């Protein structure tokens, strides 16, 4: 996993996953706080496409690039950039206890002022690794704030 | 954990 921290610091570090979407949340951490968030968008899921199919509201096949400044998801199919996530207002990640390829991080929103949670489930890999990189994503991030 | 730099 050392590799994966050398990715992290050069921008090469990326996960084939699937965006689940975002939650409100009431903390800014807890390991059962994103197990929730993940069976929220779950029954989301589960709610819509019961009315419109394997439509809605359809996970979105893209890849997660975990950065020293930032996380960032696109989209396979368009190549658009789906998510730009400042590494510095992000407040916790985790893996998931029942679900294993799930990885979900919290993050600060300031205009709405609130807790976001925004779930994840990888493609290829365990969402402990997801969570991992991630780590070394605040690591990094950590050691380059001067005093 | 991981627990994120947010201040």
């Amino acid at each position: 996993w050392q590799t994966d921290e050398e990715g992290v610091r050069t921008g090469k570090c990326s996960f084939p996953v699937k965006y689940l979407g975002h939650v409100e949340v009431d903390e800014s951490r807890g390991m059962h706080i994103c197990e929730d968030a993940v069976k929220r968008l779950k029954a989301e899921r589960k709610f819509f496409k019961g009315f419109f199919g394997k439509t809605g509201k359809k996970a979105v096949k893209a890849v997660l690039w975990v950065s020293a400044d930032g996380l960032r998801v696109v989209d396979e199919k368009t190549k658009d950039l789906i998510v730009d996530q400042t590494i510095e207002k992000v407040s916790f990640c985790a893996p998931d206890r029942n679900f294993d390829r799930a990885f979900s991080y919290i993050c600060r929103d300031g205009t709405t002022r609130r807790w976001i949670c925004h779930c994840f489930m990888a493609v290829k890999d365990t969402g402990e690794r997801l969570s991992h990189a991630v780590g070394c994503a605040f690591a990094a991030c950590l050691e380059r704030k001067q005093k | 954990a991981y627990i994120g730099p947010y201040l």
